[PDB]
């Protein structure tokens, strides 16, 4: 029907109209999408982690009709450390995929849940084994494998990692270019190569990923290629910020403050520290206070002018 | 919509041209700093010198050291670093590029190399590396860091190629086992240069970190190797940071024992190695010695020590006088002489029980109150042997004076065990 869930999405997405009582009426009335709707309510109100047991009840009821619950259950079992229920769920998922009941991308997303360090202890080996079984039928999972091996070197060396990236770069997934850029940037599984980093990050940024912009900005800022390039750093960091990377704004405020080969300009540093406050940190406001006490009132007013002129980023 | 621009900051302030401001001893090695292209800085007195000479006493000592090593069965390869000016003049700004007399400095540098060659030293000719103009494909691989006194690994490699050419033409290289090596980029370093730091505190400014490739050299049934027969003595320039000994192994094709360490200067690494039992039980066929025009080559207290050590100090030898004493604060009279102990035939060997002793401050007493006050200082950047070895003085009339007493200054507090032997020199045998 796709009826109750889009309606709940409407009632929550713009509360210009209760929603929990409407879901309770749809549930007392026995409408089978009531539980999926209340799970959606939990995720949008930010209470999901407080009702994991009921999420399990709902999705274990709805599993055979609503394969997204495979991802939900897995999440619950990763959060609450339940290896037994997770083994059972993965068994039924392998079966469902064999029977043709669940698409390969659902297996991919479950594997990526199993390897999400932010959920608790991961099961990266099981994730690898699922991805390797649906990768031939779902090429995106090659990149998933490439990222898994990258975060978990346990499961593969750099040659293994590159084999994955090559099988996925046949689809030329921009994520693959981003991963190569990060690999040469971070110097973790290989010695850092700023030139190869720059090339693959440039490829990634021309294809969509604004995070490549963050990395390029940092690269020109520090000078890993041999020389600091101030304007390129500003341009790329600014694109990342205008794309939704918060760490970029603070970066720019650092760039206009620290010297290190870049001429300090306190007003623009001010603008960007203020922008960085969207997700504030101690260092953020501390830089902001130092800069603010360094400026005069007329400088502060001109800086507020740029601040307001930059929040006038329509960006939609 | 709004545009935000950024600028590269900070030509050297005019105040750094004021020689008045380099007052401390450290600052004196930077007098004075001049701005060049990019953030290349240069020290006028050391980087842009035109004069590479020493005194006749210096040349006589260098000759004696060569001949003494040769009697011990060691050939020496002198690596005499060309200056930052000589190599990277083309990064200078037009004014300084036109004031620097590169032809005169080049000629005098080559003349000092020929002088070294005249005494028997094997001298790799590093002048072809001066006036560097990198190929387009090597744009960032400058011989020297822009704001620091050390070569980059690329400079070290370029010097190593020439040193290996010299070693392959050397008869001593015969009989030395051959070994293949592989050298790879292994990581990246960031140099906050000394010149940039001094500039920064003189002008209240700040410099970017210069990043640079690090390199590593690995040896590639009974394929394991015996002991090195080539030893590298040197400074921080030969340390792990720049892989000089790695490149030497790679291009010589043989093992190289690296005994350099930062802070050793002209003589620290050498003095510590010569006193070692590695040198006395496995003396090398070839010793490569790395230094630069920065060091005065006429310090008598350095060469009295090196020459005493080349004669193995006072061991396996009858003692003329000996002391086994516990020093206390103040003056401590270790030995009092009858026998005609003639300075020119004598050496002193002093070992402290505590290997952390870095300074020997002592007095050699001769006839009628004539005395020599000595102060020997070990580098504070390496674990050293607590041992001080020195020939008696031989300049002016000193060579004939007769030795009467030897006393040593105690520690500021506490007590310290010391042993001292006075002996005759042999002629640099076993
Ligand atoms: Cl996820
Ligand atoms: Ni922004
Ligand atoms: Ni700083
Ligand atoms: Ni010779
Ligand atoms: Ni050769
Ligand atoms: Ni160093
Ligand atoms: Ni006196």
């Amino acid at each position: 029907s796709n009826t109750l869930i889009p309606l709940a999405m409407l009632y929550l997405s713009y509360p210009q109209s209760n929603a929990q009582q409407q879901i309770d009426q749809w549930r007392a009335a026995g409408n089978p999408e009531a539980g999926l709707a209340q799970v959606l309510l939990y995720r949008t109100q930010g209470t999901y982690d407080q009702h994991l047991g009921e999420v399990e009840k709902i999705c274990k009821a709805a599993l055979n009709t609503t394969d997204i619950c495979y991802v939900e259950l897995a999440t619950v079992y990763q959060k609450r450390g339940q290896a037994d229920q997770q083994a059972a769920l993965l068994g039924q998922l392998k079966s469902a995929y064999a029977r043709g009941a669940v698409p390969a991308t659902r297996v991919d997303s479950v594997a990526r849940v199993l390897a999400d360090r932010s959920l608790g202890q991961t099961d990266e080996k099981t994730a690898k084994e699922l991805l390797e079984q649906v990768a031939p039928a779902n090429p995106a999972s090659w990149v998933s494998l490439a990222q898994l091996v990258y975060d978990f070197p346990e499961l593969g060396d750099t040659d293994q990692l590159m084999a994955y990236i090559d099988k996925g770069r046949e689809a030329e997934q921009p994520r693959a270019e981003l991963l190569l850029g990060r690999l040469y940037y971070e110097g973790k599984t290989l010695p850092a190569d700023a030139q190869k980093a720059e090339q693959h990050l440039q490829a990634a940024a021309e294809a969509g990923e604004i995070s490549a912009h963050y990395y390029l900005g940092q690269l020109y800022r520090r000078g890993y290629l041999g020389n600091v390039e101030p304007q390129k750093a500003v341009d790329h960091l600014l694109a990342a910020a205008r794309g939704g990377q918060n760490s970029a704004d603070y970066a720019l405020a650092q760039l206009f403050s620290e010297g290190h080969g870049i001429r300090p300009q306190p007003g623009n540093a001010w603008v960007f520290a203020q922008l960085s406050q969207a997700n504030p940190t101690p260092q953020s406001a501390e830089l902001l206070q130092q800069l603010d006490q360094q400026l005069t009132p007329d400088q502060r007013n001109q800086a507020q002018q740029l601040l307001d002129q930059e929040k006038r980023a329509r960006g939609s | 919509a709004p545009t935000f621009s950024a600028e590269p900051c900070c030509q050297l302030c005019p105040e750094a041209h004021d020689a008045s401001r380099y007052t401390t001893r450290y600052q004196q090695n930077f007098t004075t700093l001049v701005q060049a292209q990019g953030d290349w800085l240069f020290r006028t007195r050391e980087d842009l010198r035109t004069e590479f000479n020493t005194t006749p006493a210096g040349y006589k000592r260098l000759q004696q050291v060569h001949d003494a090593f040769k009697k011990r069965g060691v050939e020496l390869v002198v690596v005499y670093q060309p200056t930052r000016g000589l190599v990277n003049r083309n990064m200078l700004n037009p004014a300084e590029k036109a004031a620097f007399d590169y032809q005169k400095a080049l000629g005098n540098y080559q003349a000092m190399l020929k002088r070294f060659a005249s005494m028997g030293y094997n001298v790799p000719d590093l002048s072809p590396l001066t006036n560097e103009q990198l190929a387009a494909a090597d744009q960032g691989k400058d011989f020297y860091f822009r704001g620091d006194q050390h070569w980059t690994p690329y400079g070290a490699e370029r010097a190593a190629k020439i040193v290996a050419d010299t070693v392959h033409k050397m008869p001593a290289f015969e009989g030395i086992p051959r070994k293949e090596f592989e050298t790879r980029k292994s990581g990246r370093m960031g140099k906050t240069g000394t010149l940039h730091n001094v500039a920064g505190q003189l002008c209240g400014t700040s410099y970017a970190v210069q990043y640079m490739d690090q390199f590593a050299t690995e040896p590639k049934l009974f394929g394991d190797s015996g002991n090195a027969q080539i030893t590298l003595v040197g400074t921080s320039h030969s340390g792990k940071n720049y892989n000089f000994s790695g490149f030497l192994e790679q291009y010589i094709g043989a093992d190289v024992l690296n005994v350099a360490f930062p802070g050793g200067g002209l003589e620290g690494s050498m003095i510590q190695y010569l006193g070692s039992e590695e040198f006395q039980k496995n003396p090398p066929k070839i010793l490569i010695w790395e230094f630069s025009p920065l060091y005065r080559l006429d310090q008598e207290t350095i060469w009295r020590q090196i020459l005493g050590l080349l004669d193995d100090g006072c061991d396996d030898r009858p003692a003329l006088m000996s002391a086994s004493t516990t020093l206390k604060p103040g003056k401590n009279e270790l030995m009092v002489n009858i026998k005609d102990l003639i300075n020119r035939n004598l050496q002193m060997d002093v070992k402290f029980e505590d290997p952390s002793v870095k300074v020997l401050q002592a007095t050699l007493w001769y006839l009628n109150g004539r005395h020599e006050d000595i102060k020997l200082e070990k580098p504070e950047t390496s674990d050293t042997d607590g041992r001080f070895v020195f020939q008696m003085r031989e300049d002016e009339d000193w060579a004939s004076q007769r030795l009467l007493a030897f006393e040593v200054q105690g520690p500021e507090s506490g007590t310290q065990k010391v042993e001292a032997k006075l002996c005759k020199r042999n002629n640099f045998a076993v």
